[PDB]
RNA sequence: UAUUGACGACCCCGAUUGGUUCUACUACAAACG
């Protein structure tokens, strides 16, 4: 799972909840100023754009504060097992040997098919029924292959060094990232290809912050969450988040301009 | 002879898949919608997701691993039946009975019959579907004949290349939990799924294969406590704070976005009443099923499946006889097993 | 002094293409011309640290032995798409 | 004038986006008390 897969999730969704506060429309901007949002610029990044202000010339870009790694499955293939898959011709016929292969279980394709499972799917055409003509495809569904954890790493000073220095311009921030893992934990946002249709939906079980050299106000954050809507953070700790995301909130100003 | 016109052109402009972003119907906008013309996709405002099985003992080994009950034939669909899928006009009336095949797609004014369903199986009696490798299909057991499995051709099996063969179904009465998250649905779009969630009782959808043979009637209802509707307002709340906050009592609103939904279609069809929009009527009578225990089974000249199933001499019958078309769904009209 | 090192690509796998789009976030479907691809060198690939450090004070710095601590530690990253999944 | 007489599967992926935007040399050492 691509960590660029992961990161336009996350920033879609925190992209979402911003709007959705603001009750800012994006059916209007192209995709570059639909990205071009507040405190997802920091977190998420913003494109090199270098804009005349007035005299001053100023880069819009920089470089996300947020950075996801590419995920990977505890479940491995030899370069040629896959391309055994790759390259089958028959659902029912040399298929099933490479799935069995690619699955370990080269005896089980009940097991192997526990893990790799090939689904067909139709349209069916609306006034006749049976199959509309062409419209039959096949998808290797990884019902049963297993992950490893999603990795997301906050530079928390390149954060700090937009915010020229002030930690306490952090705490907004801080708390849209955790409103983001709070929809993530609730099944909001799934991932990968075909999640209206069948696939993508995910279940949280653990998440684990754990950072190094935080600002002592920052540092509740150490913790690991099992519930989903965070309430393994100090209620205290969450009340103060909240309370300076309800002050920006009030007034969405674009946080790191001084 | 071909008829003189194509099935797409007795098909409203209105009525065809949307080729364009501003042509999108209510379903083009819940489910979403890819232009298969061209340009032009939208992302469905509804995903299914989280379907579980409950019962772990789900699926009818028949009853042992190699046993397979021989399934009916489910043919292909055959629209050169004009009678049966050609509509008198766009309001999607039966042809009339009587007329020559000429008589079908004949006139732009013509229409198609709509959208086909598979009415539920009403009445169907005590262990029919019970121990299913049994060949009752020569016998009117209460009434019905064993529709749905394949007879047997001089006792062997009839396990032909136009029929399947299935090693065990989902049991009856067995249940599932699968969960729907939706987005920015008007309380229209939103009343018309949830009275499809909320059907009155005996309504049943359909689901799977296996249809005309009465497989996949299914009861759906809301889990009204895992259930989490908030309009934008809502969600202003709930993403304005970290800490925990009361969600809104969505169940005194969902009479209101049925309601929403059946005014809309009483005023854009126009009607006195919500059930008597013909399309409302006919979908209502499909997830019902018929109500005069009339069995649900291909057209055939005879009342017993005969192995040889020959279904094509019903409507050789019907050609020299009577020339009765399919009637229409609202109307709950059987046919005669003797077209003439 | 950072020399230019070459990247052995573990056995001789050859390079990834990793393909990427945009989606509007409107329609919630890939962006009109959005949709790129990028060569990427797989992983496990191993190159050198080419470095030579020419002091003039006693010893070696300790923004060095920093630095060279960030390098075991992994903290350092390299590259294009640093923040969405690579370097 | 309406008879002759039963067999038989099909669909196998389809449509689209395929790069977009920014940075394009900057200070120097030779000029100038």
């Amino acid at each position: 799972i691509p960590g660029s897969s992961i990161k336009g999730i996350l920033r879609t969704q925190a992209e979402r909840i911003i709007r959705t506060i603001c009750q800012s429309n994006g059916s209007e901007k192209n995709f570059l100023e639909q990205l071009r949002i507040n405190l997802v610029n920091e977190l998420f990044g913003s494109a090199s754009l270098s804009q005349k202000q007035n005299g001053k010339d100023i880069d819009l870009g920089k470089i996300g504060a947020l950075a996801v790694n590419d995920c990977f499955s505890s479940l491995s293939m030899t370069p040629d097992q896959w391309k055994a898959v790759e390259n089958a011709t028959e659902m029912t016929g040399n298929l099933q040997p490479a799935l069995k292969q690619a699955t370990g279980y080269p005896n089980n394709i009940s097991q192997a098919y526990k893990v790799l499972q090939p689904a067909m799917h139709v349209a069916v055409d609306r006034w006749t029924g049976g199959a509309a003509e062409g419209m039959l495809y096949s998808v290797l569904e990884p019902i049963g292959v297993t992950w490893e954890p999603i990795q997301v790493h906050l530079d928390i000073a390149r954060l700090k060094n937009y915010y020229h220095g002030k930690e306490e311009k952090l705490k907004p921030a801080i708390a849209l990232l955790l409103l983001v893992l709070r929809d993530l934990a609730n099944k909001k946002i799934p991932v990968g290809y075909g999640t209206n249709r069948g696939m993508g939906t995910i279940t949280v079980s653990q998440i684990t912050l754990n950072g190094k050299a935080l600002p002592t106000e920052l540092e509740p954050l150490n913790k690991t969450m099992t519930c989903p809507n965070l309430t393994d953070l100090d209620e205290a700790f969450r009340q103060d988040l909240s309370t300076a995301w309800k002050e920006w909130i009030a007034d969405p100003i674009d946080l790191c301009q001084q | 002879g071909l008829y003189e016109i194509a099935p797409v052109d007795l098909l409203d402009e209105t009525l065809k898949p949307a080729t364009d972003k501003k042509q999108l119907s209510p379903a083009d906008r819940v489910f979403g919608w890819v232009n298969q013309r061209g340009n032009g996709c939208y992302k469905g405002q509804l995903r299914i997701h989280s379907v579980t099985c409950q019962h772990d003992d789900a699926i009818d080994d028949f009853g042992n691993q190699n046993f397979s009950v021989p399934l009916a034939i489910l043919g292909q669909p055959k629209p050169e039946q004009a009678r049966f899928y050609c509509a008198d006009d766009r309001k999607g009336i039966p042809l009339e009975d009587g007329y020559d095949r000429d008589d079908g797609y004949s006139d732009s004014e013509q229409g198609l019959r709509g959208r086909k369903v598979y009415p539920h199986h009403k009445g169907l009696p005590n262990g029919y579907w019970s121990n299913p490798t049994e060949d009752r299909s020569q016998q009117a057991i209460q009434g019905h004949y064993q529709e749905y499995r394949r007879p047997k051709k001089d006792g062997l099996e009839q396990r032909d290349d136009q029929n399947r063969s299935v090693k065990g179904w989902v049991k009856p009465l067995t249940e599932f939990t699968f969960e729907i998250d939706v987005t920015n649905l008007s309380e229209v779009e939103l009343g018309a799924l949830l009275w499809l969630l909320t059907l009155p009782d005996l309504h049943f959808h359909r689901l799977g294969g296996g249809k005309p043979l009465g497989f996949g009637s299914v009861r759906l209802d809301i889990d009204p406590d895992k259930t989490d509707l908030r309009n934008g307002a809502g969600w202003r709340d709930y993403y304005g704070s970290l800490l925990e906050t009361s969600q809104p009592d969505f169940t005194t609103l969902i009479s209101q976005w049925i309601n929403a939904f059946q005014t809309a279609v009483k005023e854009e069809y126009g009607s006195s009443s919500f059930d008597q929009v013909t399309f409302i009527k006919a979908s209502g009578q499909s997830l019902q099923g018929f109500h005069d225990n009339a069995s649900i089974h291909y057209p055939r000249s005879t009342p017993e499946p005969k192995p040889d199933g020959e279904a094509f001499k019903w409507f050789v019958a019907n050609e020299k006889g009577r020339r009765l078309a399919l009637p229409a769904l609202e109307k709950s009209q059987s046919f005669p097993i003797k077209p003439s | 002094i950072v020399d230019d090192a070459v990247i052995h690509i573990p056995n001789n796998a050859d390079v990834e293409i990793r393909e990427g789009v945009g989606i509007d976030r409107h329609f919630g479907t890939a962006a009109n011309g959005f949709k790129y691809s990028r060569a990427v060198i797989p992983k496990g690939s191993k190159f050198k640290l080419p470095l030579t450090f020419d002091s003039q004070d006693d010893g070696l710095p300790n923004a060095l032995i920093q630095l060279l601590c960030a390098l075991e530690a992994g903290d350092i990253r390299l590259g294009a798409a640093k923040t969405r999944g690579l370097g």
